[PDB]
RNA sequence: AGUCGC
């Protein structure tokens, strides 16, 4: 689905770092470093962004966003 | 079905890479319902001619 | 569904009262305070302020059941000094420590810092 | 009273994002309860009623309501001017106890649109908006500050709704956490032996253990007590970190003073017959 | 008692008789009422197959044979 | 008057509010998803 | 109400309880009655019946009610004793090295039920106040319940060491006048063993005060547990270089000795044991070697465990799992077997196509060298699944037959 | 015409067998759906080996 | 390796697995033939060989972990687990919920559970790539501690971080589709979809017909509940055969409308009207419901540890560490040793290192990686205790916990079977007419069976009045007159 | 010899250490749906009248 | 029926 606002574990807001993240992977592939530049030090916030799958982009392709 | 202990329930030696070792129900049907291995394939049949 | 509304965790009920005091009969000069709609945040601190007091013989609190917002405090003092007064004083004393902590904190923030507001 | 400590404070380091400090000459329960207050008892403003006019998005209604419920609100302006829904005399909501937002967007373009909190707007004056550039063309710009991403949309989809944020605190729902993180630590050389290391050499020394600066590792002291508590309050940005601490101390004072008044009311109103 | 394919409120002549299916009782709206001999609808009742097997229907003590085409099955 | 029914694909109103066959006019589909109530329904964010 | 479960294997499976209303949607049960119902909370449903008269309410209260279902006539020992996590926390708590400050004792006292209200004098007055663990436990033990012995855990010695004059080796559990004098409590004292402490409370002071005693003990020990903690991590699964070399070296000795028995058999130098055939003798002999290897190495692994280890504390307390589990986790999984014997030649004279025809050597036919920590090699893995299946099937077949 | 035989889903006789990711997303069928099972009176019916 | 370079080339070339078979470098082997081959486990072993074992091999394994079937491949380090432990996971993994196909928003499946924020596992097996399991995840990476904390979690239950379930952890949407047909059906009797009225129909259960639209069926977005009647079907039936003014009222038609008896709360998601294969006006209506993880819902790690959520605590009371990263689940330490599911423990340590490094972790069973010591070593380089533990503070009194707790990520599953569906009670319900005894399933709101075996137990109790109450006065009590002169009831 | 009964209930079970050994915690929905038939006396009449 | 729960 979409990225959950605010990491489950601790509470730090995180949806805001998603779009910035995909730009980093196109740049510096060092996923550790990319996560680091976004400021997600502690690993629960890091798993949050690290493990997510952005399923919405597939979902958007169904013709009828009308139903 | 329902009252009959047997050896066609126990994983057999030949099921090596043919049928998943540990993917059969935990109920009374245990070991009778098996699950195909990942690499396993099944012959579709052909004329011997 | 059977889950309480989450605000019911801390709002006092209209037929309830915040604290209740009952005597213990097992030993002389002792009391049992019931604090309703409160938790470890309150219960644990009041225990420590009372134990600081040297006239207090015993002090302890227990949350009777986790699903149930309520704590009990048992306190026992010397015959020469009512246990109720120690409790009232223990809060006031605690109120005073937090007030001094707040004044020192604001002043410490007031120390040559920038972006303090 | 002739046994109350002197609980002293010291700020180490401060930013707009976090505030890190050390408290000395206090009890652990004080150190502890204050921590539980930073999480639960600091009140704040977050969306609490969502009414949806139209939802043609590729997402179900409650899902939009939920994600929206977590959007951080700049309560830098004192939430104290604004009351609680229950104490406030008015029927339902009102301008004095509630804050009104509207979101109305649709994807007419042949390009995937992203819906973000900047699209949500305060009917209320700009003292309580979403955390997105309402106060910062920050010379320290991060070419985004999109605050958050509510949903994604393709051509022909629409989303129209209104929402009423309220003051409430962390004890009732997690959306009202003022904290992003709240570190707490004490006795970092394990002197008091409150934890026992088997093979004590395998553990890494903390950032405050640098006392002995020696590899001698954890000297014992049996007469000791807990002192010197280290904190690191980190804010999600919905409230200035310094302000979170100060409001917490006040809320706990208001809460204690109320218990004292209630207890006084026990002997003042309907006199106690304990003796 | 022959005079009630469904009227039987002793105190006042019936107005309507409502069926409280889950409690299994027949209730009379303007008093208390319980005139029961409960039967939510005997066609729902035969559905006493569940954890027991069903789509060979051992509980099939009654075929239907679609009689409304014929003169009588 | 349930005179709405968004279509199978053309999404035009069916307009049927009677007993006539549910064939969408202009558009061949006869699967008719039903439009939302004007009714207001609140969701708490919790 | 009476509450129960199916299958109702025996009278203790269905008993009277008092309702206590709570939020959310499930039946809550005092952890200690889990065993007579044989429930878990791994997802098990339970059913409740509410009697409908005063005669049946009287009949349940007087006959079926749980403090009265304690000592079963099924085998005149208690049906229920202290279980799970609390039992490990009681072991950990009664050790002679546990000491408490005035604050922790007051907190535990506060959780007790029948507490007279008089804080006992700490076993250490100076230099600072300290209460010992056994001491606080003595407030829980009813009026004057008094056991003996029941030390019989791994500790102390296998009967002759303690007679070497009794040098307080600390294991022996002595209680007098209802006050715990010495020694750690465990499955042997508190468990459902015929000679146990819980048995003496029931038998001595009556059913009700024993009922409050179960409640009382579980609650006090669980709070102490909260400050103490308990865990398990890979730290518990690791020994040392020296143990691990010796483990490998001992398996190397056993494997080489099997090859010696195979060579003796192929040379036809071997002779049968009386009453048996040559294959049975060969098989009896190799089986004796691989088990003996396994037990020697297991006993080595038991010897290497440090006393701080969480894993050793659960087995020694008698909470869950046994000494053999520690062996398998730390040293070697050991022999696999179906219907008793080693893995059959399911192929033509082989076990897997990976092996050569006729390979009685321990690996091609059963026996796994690795531990659960090291991981099982592919073949080792599959042969293990054969041995695990026997256990799954037997559960289903046995369940039907006993039922009948 | 002699009768109607059920088609197994996404086999070469299904309509789905040639289409790319784009056409299948267009048709409203998930590209990731494995297929291989019949559709009978609106029910997915899979045969068991 | 030249064949490999063509396989890399496939990204823009016609070369394929069939070409690979055409090189004759791979063969297909049935179980009868597999008996007569000499089969090397791995290229490594076939290489080192000199006098090590034999040299007559004829085939070799393309990868040994392939012996697993579809569900067994999800479970990471399956070889560090006790074998039946793997079998319970293969059942439960198949049992979990998540997203089950992408186009699910337009499918009218009878019953579905969709998770909000599924994540791809931090620890993975290489096979999982071939399952598109990266596309359709089944669960979430929890931060887990194996501790005892409050004893709520004994005997296979778990303590959960309630703020984590609040910030949206493991939330799900649930859908049920109710379906109804307007059959022309009978000779003269007829069905119509329309809003019933107490003036002119037979039936009229006390349940509310007012939510029905004038069309005869409700509409999307309206909140529904336990007694709501969602579709208004009616059956005109008596034609008028009861000759002569059987009028009064409610005589034209009986009611049989379709109403909620399974989804005791929710919203109407969709209402869909069409005509089915028979050509009758036909309907499907879907209701979405949202399940919050609660005391009684059931979860499992991937190594067959299922357990119930035994309580939930605020993020204040969870134990916390250093930064204060409080665990979302605490699974009880007594669960591991007796079940020996050691692989679950490697997954935390593998999981901690992957999340922390930022690289997703390999857990494919058979490799040369010696994976326990080397994962531990990486973790120490990052700065934690080299073997995983952490010093966690007591969440209540803020104190430090005497020992350390083992904590880190693990993929967890919320399983289909959830408390709110199973709960049941009866207090005088409907009665079946073959026995005049209570109903059997909840589908008919039934009672429970006081079985042959439960009966036997009460005898052993000697509670005869209660045995008599339950097998008689509580279910089916009846009064009969018998003749005295002859024992026959007649 | 074994029939279905009325006044019966079933749910998933979960552990509660703060519970006495012969208590069982029971959900509100089951407590409100289940009933017990009390008989009215000349003294508890006032309490039942309250209920 | 089968699937499935313990
Ligand atoms: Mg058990
Ligand atoms: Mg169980
Ligand atoms: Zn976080
Ligand atoms: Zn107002
Ligand atoms: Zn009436
Ligand atoms: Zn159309
Ligand atoms: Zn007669």
């Amino acid at each position: 689905m979409i990225i959950p606002v605010r990491c489950f574990t601790c509470g730090k807001i995180v949806g805001n770092k998603w779009e910035a993240y995909l730009g980093l992977l196109q740049a510096e592939y060092t996923e550790g470093d990319a996560l680091d530049a976004l400021g997600l030090k502690r690993y629960c916030c890091r798993r949050m962004l690290l493990a997510h799958v952005d399923l919405i982009e597939k979902l958007l392709n169904y013709a009828p966003l009308e139903k | 079905r329902d009252g009959k202990l047997a050896k066609p329930r126990q994983l057999h030696n030949t099921l090596w890479g043919m049928v998943c070792p540990a993917e059969t129900p935990e109920g009374h049907a245990v070991g009778l319902v098996k699950n195909l291995a990942l690499m396993a394939y099944i012959s579709v049949g052909s004329q011997p001619s | 569904m059977n889950a309480p509304p989450a605000f019911e965790s801390f709002l006092l009920f209209e037929g309830e009262k915040k604290i209740t005091i009952n005597k213990d009969t097992k030993v002389p000069n002792a009391c049992l305070f019931t604090i309703n709609k409160e938790d470890h945040t309150l219960g644990n601190i009041i225990k420590s302020q009372l134990l600081k007091d040297p006239q207090v013989l015993f002090a302890g609190y227990k949350v009777p059941h986790p699903l149930e917002h309520k704590i009990i405090i048992r306190v026992q003092t010397t015959p020469d000094y009512s246990p109720q007064e120690a409790f009232t004083n223990a809060i006031t004393d605690l109120i005073s420590e937090l007030s001094l902590l707040e004044e020192r904190f604001r002043v410490a923030i007031k120390d040559k810092q920038e972006g303090i507001e | 009273m002739p046994y109350a400590n002197q609980p002293t404070v010291r700020i180490t380091e401060l930013t707009d994002e976090n505030v890190k400090f050390i408290i000395e000459n206090t009890d652990l329960a004080v150190a502890n309860s204050i921590r539980r207050v930073f999480i639960a008892e600091v009140p704040i403003i977050a969306i609490d009623w969502v009414q949806i006019d139209a939802n043609s998005s590729v997402l179900h209604d409650e899902f939009i309501a939920h994600r929206l419920g977590l959007i951080p609100l700049i309560s830098d302006d004192i939430v104290d001017k604004l009351q609680y829904s229950r104490d406030c005399t008015c029927e339902e909501f009102c301008p004095e106890c509630s804050v009104e937002f509207t979101l109305d967007v649709r994807c007419n373009e042949d390009q995937t649109r992203h819906v973000t909190s900047r699209d949500l707007i305060s009917n209320s004056p700009r003292v309580i908006p979403v955390t997105s550039r309402n106060r910062d063309n920050d010379p320290n710009d991060y070419v985004e500050q999109d605050d958050i991403l509510i949903v994604k949309l393709r051509k022909g989809q629409e989303l129209r709704l209104r929402a009423y944020a309220k003051k409430g605190f962390g004890k009732e729902h997690a959306k009202w956490n003022p904290t992003a993180g709240v570190a707490f630590e004490y006795d970092p050389d394990n002197a008091l032996r409150h934890t026992v290391y088997p093979k004590p050499e395998e553990w890494p020394k903390s950032e405050y253990s640098e006392l002995d600066e020696d590899e001698s590792q954890a000297p014992y002291d049996p007469n000791g007590k807990p002192e010197r508590f280290y904190y690191n309050v980190e804010s999600c940005g919905s409230l200035r970190p310094e302000t979170i601490v100060l409001s917490a101390l006040s809320g706990l004072k208001k809460k204690l003073s109320d218990l004292q008044t209630q207890l006084s009311h026990e002997i003042q109103s309907d006199v106690l017959t304990i003796n | 008692l022959d005079a009630l394919p469904r009227v039987t409120c002793p105190n006042h002549p019936d107005a309507i008789l409502v069926e409280d299916y889950r409690a299994g009782d027949m209730i009379c709206p303007e008093c208390g009422l319980v005139v029961g001999d409960r039967v939510i609808d005997v066609g729902s009742e035969w559905r006493t197959f569940s954890n027991d097997k069903a789509t060979k229907d051992p509980s099939r003590v009654g075929d239907s044979q679609n009689p409304l085409l014929s003169d009588g099955d | 008057q349930p005179m709405i029914y968004i279509c199978g694909e053309c999404h035009t109103e069916n307009e049927i509010k009677s007993r006539d066959p549910i064939r969408c006019r202009e558009c061949g589909y006869r699967i008719m998803y039903k439009k939302r109530t004007k009714r207001l329904v609140v969701f708490d964010a919790r | 109400v009476i509450f129960n479960r199916q299958p109702t294997l025996h009278k203790m499976s269905m008993m009277g309880h008092r309702v206590r209303i709570l939020p959310w949607s499930t039946f809550r049960l005092n952890l200690s009655v889990t065993t007579p119902y044989n429930a878990d909370f791994d997802g098990d449903e339970m059913n409740l019946h509410l009697p409908q008269s005063l005669e049946t309410r009287a009949e349940i209260q007087e006959l079926a009610m749980v403090p009265r279902m304690i000592v079963t006539p099924q085998s005149n020992r208690p049906v229920m004793g202290i279980v799970q996590d609390t039992l490990t926390a009681v072991r950990k708590f009664t050790k002679r090295d546990v000491f408490l400050e005035r604050g922790e004792v007051m907190n535990l006292l506060m959780f007790l039920s029948t507490w007279d209200g008089k804080v006992p004098q700490p076993a250490i007055l100076k230099p600072r106040p300290l209460w010992t663990g056994k001491q606080i436990f003595s407030l829980i033990i009813p009026g004057h319940i008094n056991c003996i012995r029941t030390h019989s855990t791994h500790p102390d010695d296998e009967d002759s060491g303690p007679y070497k004059h009794i040098s307080p080796g600390d294991t022996k559990v002595v209680v007098e006048n209802g006050e715990l004098i010495m020694g750690i409590l465990c499955k042997k004292s508190l468990g459902t063993s015929a000679g146990s402490l819980v048995h003496i409370s029931y038998l001595e002071m009556g059913h009700d005060i024993t009922r409050l005693f179960y409640s009382n003990i579980q609650t006090v020990i669980n709070n102490w547990l909260l400050i103490e903690g308990h865990t398990i991590g890979i730290g518990d699964s690791i020994a040392d270089s020296k143990t691990y070399q010796d483990i490998q070296n001992t398996i190397k000795k056993a494997k080489q000795d099997v090859i010696e028995v195979i060579e003796k058999a192929h040379n036809n130098e071997l002779e049968p044991t009386p009453g048996n055939t040559l294959r049975q003798t060969f098989e009896n002999q190799v089986n004796r070697i691989l088990n003996d290897a396994r037990d020697k190495t297991g006993s080595s692994a038991q010897k290497s465990l440090s006393e701080y280890n969480n894993f050793k504390s659960m087995v020694v307390s008698g909470a869950k799992g046994s000494k053999i589990n520690i062996s398998q986790v730390i040293a070697v999984v050991g022999q696999q077997n179906v219907e008793g014997k080693r893995i059959p030649f399911g192929f033509k004279h082989r076990t897997l196509p990976h092996f050569i025809k006729d390979d009685y050597g321990p690996e091609s036919r059963g026996f796994v060298e690795n531990s659960y920590l090291a991981g099982l090699t592919p073949t080792e893995f599959f042969f293990h699944a054969m041995g695990g299946r026997e256990g799954l099937i037997d559960t289903a077949v046995k369940t039907a037959e006993t039922g009948y | 015409f002699i009768g109607k035989i059920p088609i197994m889903l996404r086999s070469t006789y299904c309509l789905l067998n040639g289409l790319t990711d784009r056409d299948l997303c267009e048709l409203n069928e998930c590209p990731l759906d494995p297929g291989g099972y019949f559709i009978i009176n609106g029910s997915e019916k899979v045969l068991i080996a | 390796k030249r064949h490999i370079d063509q396989l890399k080339e496939r990204e823009y070339n016609n070369y394929s697995w069939q070409d690979l078979v055409a090189s004759g470098v791979v063969e297909y082997i049935d179980t009868l033939e597999e008996e007569t081959v000499m089969l090397a486990m791995t290229p490594d072993d076939l290489q080192e060989k000199e006098v090590a074992y034999c040299s007559t091999y004829t085939h070799c394994e393309i990868h040994p972990s392939m012996i697993l079937g579809v569900c067994a491949s999800i479970i990471p380090f399956p070889d560090h687990n006790q074998s039946p432990r793997n079998t319970y996971q293969s059942a439960m993994g198949k049992q979990a919920m998540g997203v089950y196909i992408t186009n699910f928003h337009v499918r009218m499946d009878t019953l579905a559970h969709v998770l909000y924020y599924p994540q791809k596992p931090l620890v993975t097996t290489r096979s999982m790539e071939y399952l598109r399991f990266r596309e359709l995840p089944a669960g979430i990476n929890s931060i887990v501690a194996i501790a005892s904390y409050t004893g709520y979690n004994q005997e296979d239950s778990v303590i959960m971080n309630r703020s984590a379930v609040d910030r949206g952890f493991f939330r799900s949407v649930f859908y049920r589709s109710y379906k109804e047909q307007e059959s022309k059906k009978g000779f003269d009797q007829e069905e119509v979809f329309e809003k019933p009225t107490r003036e002119t129909c037979q039936g009229m259960r006390h349940a509310i017909y007012d939510k029905l639209d004038d069309d005869g069926l409700i509409a999307p977005g309206v909140r529904v509940s336990g007694d709501d009647v969602i579709i208004g079907k009616t059956v005109t039936l008596p034609e008028n055969e009861d000759e002569l003014e059987s009028t009064n009222r409610r005589y034209t038609k009986r009611d049989c409308s379709t109403f909620l008896r399974t989804s005791e709360t929710g919203i109407v998601d969709q209402v869909m009207v069409t005509l089915n294969q028979e050509g009758y006006k036909f309907c499907k209506i879907r209701v979405r419901s949202v399940r919050i993880p609660q005391i009684g819902d059931k979860f499992a790690s991937r190594h067959g540890q299922k357990g119930t959520c035994g309580i939930q605590y605020r993020q204040e009371d969870m134990p916390f560490t250093c930064e204060g990263i409080t665990p979302d689940i605490i699974i009880n330490p007594h669960a591991i040793p007796s079940r020996m599911t050691i692989g679950h423990l490697i997954e935390c340590l593998q999981g901690k290192v992957s999340a922390n490094k930022g690289e997703i972790g390999d857990a494919t069973p058979f490799n040369d990686a010696v994976n326990v010591q080397k994962i531990s070593n990486l973790l120490s380089d990052y700065g934690y205790h080299l073997r995983g533990n952490e010093v966690l503070y007591n969440g209540f009194t803020g104190r430090k916990i005497t020992s350390q707790i083992f904590i880190g990520p693990t993929y967890y599953q919320r399983l289909k079977h959830m408390v709110d569906d199973k709960i049941h009670s009866r207090a005088r319900g409907p009665i079946q007419i073959l026995n005049r005894q209570p109903m059997e399933g909840r589908s008919r709101d039934g009672g429970l069976r006081f079985g042959e075996m439960e009966r036997d137990c009460q005898i052993a109790h000697g509670a005869a009045q209660f045995l008599r109450e339950r097998l008689f006065e509580a279910s089916d009590p009846y009064q009969v007159h018998v003749c005295n002169l002859c024992g026959i009831m007649a | 010899m074994g029939k279905r009964v009325d006044f019966s209930a079933r749910t998933v079970i979960t552990p509660d250490p703060n519970l006495s050994i012969d208590q069982v915690g029971v959900p509100r929905s089951i407590a409100a749906n289940m009933t017990f038939a009390e008989i009215v006396t000349p003294f508890n009449i006032d309490r039942l009248q309250e209920l």
